[PDB]
């Protein structure tokens, strides 16, 4: 009986690995690149503030 | 801020310009609307009626010939209209009725005259509320 | 009532309201400035594409 | 591992622990009074 | 016939709640009455007759229902 | 031994498995497994800052976190089919809610003393109905208590039992004659949508719990 | 039957999670916040 | 006779929900009241007698139902 | 005989749901409180009493109902 | 006694739908909230304290009938 | 005795339509949500949880009634 | 036992109109949808996924109705 | 067994009136359809397919209801 | 089994009030047509096919209702 | 055997309120007709035939209810 529910769960996880995980990949990548960008830019900016 | 910035404007002389104010009351197409300190940004076309301006002082009552009430989103209400009015001096029934019957007679003429005649009929019957 | 359909435009609607409030003026305080506000003397001549003309009509 | 910080849990969150003790003792009365069902 | 008085009692019970059709409907008239006078202050003596006119001939219908209940309680 | 106590062990092990193995060696950059708890921290932070609005508002920011996460994790565990009910014991969850409500009362009564019962007169009224608004506030004062737990687990008692019985329906769908194998896919997608709603009845119900007790803490700490 | 069982082990995990999250798991992220802002502000 | 008292018990039961006509009705009047003062703050004192007038001779209709209920209990 | 106390139960069952009206009712008393005071936020201090006026004695009729159920229960 | 608990069970069955309008009720409160803050943006932290107030009181309509469902069970 | 299980089954029957209040209720919220975003597209995040929040308030109340069916079913 | 399945069948009968809020519910969501694209023409790509959100787990509630009406019919 | 088919038939009777909600719902759909196309003549048959879409799988609920009535005849 | 044909009769009776939704909603679409053409007189009967469409296959629900009443009746 | 004519008569009792919201519906059409003609007086000859057309074969469906209430009475 309960194997039908796990079968629905397998189909759901197939949909998740199809659909959600690349979207959360893009989301985490965008946030990661944004944090790394601002964090590197502040350092380069006060490097140029030393150079001033 | 507390209170409101009022900017009342007429083509010959703007009466109020940036005055701090508590309450205004003004006739819009959706009915008579009072506006207080903060408000939804809202553009209301002004049917010719009466505008009452209450401040820390009392409320001054104007007849108004129509225009636009506009609430700038920093809660600054502007009124852009045509005619001012004193307390009660500027209107008299002898000039109203004797011309008003002639205007109703013009309302049976050809179309362009009759439409403006009917408009003036409606404005004089609004002035009947100022006759009060 | 259907002045937007049959009669005047909205600026002209409030202009007729302005002449009505200025016509129901107090005759004591109906000054020369308000009668200056109702002194229409502008003329309009609808030119055509061949620079043709109509007669100047008192608006 | 994880740097332990002495964060105020006793001088802030006493009354919910007090209510937990009170509900435990009322549950003692309940499960001594309503377990003979 | 031992049941017909019980039948009339519970019939009076299910002929009772028709005043709901009063209790909503006439209320909305006063609601509209507010959207009369709050929208137009110079309309009051126009509509406050008519609206209370619009009261009576409405709620009397619901009155019909409970008077049916009375003649279902006795008649 | 208890399988439910084992479920509490699984809760604490996953809670260890959300930060510790998550943290790649204490890096500034905040990796992909850490962005989860980052976003959770910010969506509880921006919630309860604007909720209670205290000058000292963060002091109860820990408890609203740990009352969230327990409910957030225990409604992601029984989602797996072969499990037993975690949060569907209404006795335990409503007991938790009674603890929370009584702690709120003790906290406000120690802060305010007599004037903590100033909550029962919220707004200006005329005289003949001043105590009535008191009464069905007092009648709502423990209705505040009882419903909050009696919502969520009764959702979960309606949750997994649902996925029990309809499974039996699809068990009683596919043992009649072989024509039940043709176009017998739409109950499977229907129970799929049931699990889609079951993630909502986990997550958003936990956030409902958090936001209502946030309002309750604001009312208990500050009088109106 | 097992109201005592579920209730007692749940309360023990409640006290555990309160003191646990408070001492460890919230300020370990607050250190990340303060470190990022202290790099950015310098 | 041993059945008609249970019939009057459930008759009081079925003659109970007429305050439904209260429970919605007068409430929506206050609905139009609050809009009726929010978009027009000067006309509080004009409507509020009239509005509360429209309270009474609506809500009493629902009151009728439950006293009918009590005369089907008494 | 057993039925005359049994009928009290179902009479209490349907003689409660008049709060249904309150279940619709006081809701819009808040909603036109919202839709009102959303339009004019500075009228809240003026209307927050009057709303809690029109709340309470439009709820109390529903607070009749289960009470009428209650002694129909007891 | 074969009939009295059947009667209290179906009486709890009809004392179920008292949350019905409350299932409407809380929802329509939030309806005004979406017509509130999407109309006026800077009212999000002004009308939301009373709305989560008016939520809970709108539960206070359609919850007691539910517990009229519960203790009629017992 | 041959009736009480049949009575519990019809009690599960009558206790069903209380999710009607769910079926209306969440509806208008999304309706308001569309009117939330139609007249103001740049505020939708402001209301994108705050609508659906009330969803879980209404849905669960609908999900009250039928589980009271289910323990009346068993 | 001659009566229990009959009462189950009438119980499935009264457990059938609980999907009433199906037939209204999702429909009036579409109502605002037709409003939302009307007074805002460039919002359609915005609204219809969220609206179909407000479709799906608004009609599944009504599904609950008939699955009660499917189980008390059968099981 | 002479009773159970009669109960099936009256069950098919009570399992029929759910088309109330579908008939109200598709009417509200066409109501907002006319009210949205009268304020927008330029965009008519862009929306009208989505309108008839929402119409179709909103009326599918009442379709399910009367085929449930048909199988409850059976 | 004198009960069963009379039960089919009362089953046809309870399969009557489904058309309530039809008897409401087939009229109100034309009420929306009133509200639409009163605003915009230019497009009157280019949307009347949509109006009569909603009319016909909205009252088809009530057609289905009383033909269920027919087929269970005779 | 005397059950069938009395069952037909109580079936005529439950075949009555199907005109009920029909008594709403045609009503609100005239209300919407008011909401056409008090707003646009230039549309009356446009709207008053078709709307009252939208009267007749609306409420005739409600008439269908009572004629079913005749043909189960007969």
């Amino acid at each position: 009986d309960e194997s039908i529910l796990l079968l629905t769960f397998l189909g759901f996880t197939g949909l998740v690995a199809k659909y959600l995980a690349p979207a959360y990949k893009d989301f985490a990548d965008a946030r990661m690149k944004k944090v790394s960008d601002v964090l590197n830019a502040s350092r380069n900016k006060h490097v140029e503030a030393v150079k001033d | 801020s507390s209170g409101l910035k009022l900017q009342f404007a007429l083509p010959h002389e703007t009466l109020y310009s940036g005055s701090e104010v508590t309450q205004v009351n003004l006739p819009a197409k959706s009915g008579r609307i009072g506006v207080l300190a903060n408000h939804v940004p809202t553009v209301e076309q002004l049917l010719p009626g009466v505008v009452e301006v209450m401040e820390g002082s009392n409320s001054k009552k104007f007849f108004i010939s129509g225009g636009f009430a506009t609430v700038q989103p920093d809660s600054q209400l502007c009124v852009t209209a045509i005619e001012a009015f004193p307390l009660e001096s500027f209107s008299q029934e002898n000039i109203k009725n004797l011309l008003a019957e002639a205007k109703k007679n013009v309302s049976s003429s050809d179309a362009r005259e009759a439409a403006e005649a009917a408009i003036q009929v409606e404005v004089l019957e609004n002035l009947q509320s100022v006759l009060k | 009532s259907a002045w937007r359909k049959a009669g005047i435009s909205y600026a002209a609607y409030l202009n007729v309201a302005a002449q009505a409030i200025r016509s129901s003026l107090k005759t004591e305080l109906q000054t020369a400035s308000v009668l200056n506000r109702s002194q229409t003397d502008a003329f309009y001549t609808q030119y055509k594409n061949g620079t043709a003309a109509s007669e100047p009509t008192p608006i | 591992m994880l740097k332990r910080f002495p964060t105020p849990i006793l001088k802030v969150y006493w009354p919910f622990f007090v209510a937990g003790a009170a509900v435990y003792y009322g549950m003692s009365k309940a499960a001594d009074l309503s377990s003979n069902t | 016939m031992q049941l017909v008085l019980a039948a009339k009692y519970i019939g009076a019970g299910i002929s009772t709640i028709g005043l709901l059709g009063a209790g909503i409907g006439i209320a909305i008239v006063f609601a509209a009455l507010i959207n009369g006078v709050s929208r137009n202050p110079s309309i009051k003596d126009t509509v406050f007759p008519m609206a209370i006119l619009g009261f009576a001939l409405s709620e009397a219908t619901g009155l019909f229902c409970l008077m049916v209940s009375f003649l279902l309680l006795f008649g | 031994l208890t399988t439910f106590s084992l479920y509490t062990i699984i809760v604490l092990l996953v809670i260890t498995s959300l930060y510790t193995l998550t943290n790649n060696n204490n890096k500034i950059i905040g990796s992909r497994w850490l962005i989860s708890q980052e976003a959770i921290y910010d969506t509880i932070m921006n919630m309860t800052k604007g909720q209670i609005g205290g000058k000292n508002w963060g002091l109860y920011f820990p408890m609203i976190f740990t009352l969230f996460m327990f409910i957030f994790i225990a409604n992601l565990i029984s989602m797996i089919p072969y499990s037993f009910a975690l949060s569907a014991h209404l006795v335990f969850i409503i007991s938790l809610s009674i603890v929370i409500w009584l702690g709120n009362t003790i906290l406000g009564l120690y802060k305010h003393g007599w004037v903590f019962f100033s909550l029962f007169v919220p707004a200006g009224t005329p005289l003949p109905l001043v105590p009535l608004l008191v009464i069905i506030e007092t009648l709502s004062y423990f209705a505040r208590a009882i419903s909050l737990g009696l919502r969520l687990g009764s959702n979960i008692l309606a949750g997994h039992l649902l996925m029990v019985i309809l499974a039996g329906l699809t068990f009683n769908f596919m043992l009649i004659n072989l024509f039940t194998l043709v176009f017998g896919f739409v109950p499977l997608a229907m129970i799929l949508a049931i699990m889609m709603l079951e993630f909502a009845i986990g997550i958003i119900q936990g956030y409902v719990w958090a936001i209502l007790t946030a309002s309750y803490l604001k009312d208990a700490v500050y009088l109106h | 039957f097992y109201f005592m069982n579920q209730l007692t082990y749940g309360f023990l995990l409640m006290i555990t999670l309160l003191i646990l999250f408070s001492q460890f798991f919230l300020p370990m992220i607050l250190r990340l916040y303060v470190s990022r802002l202290f790099i950015s502000k310098l």
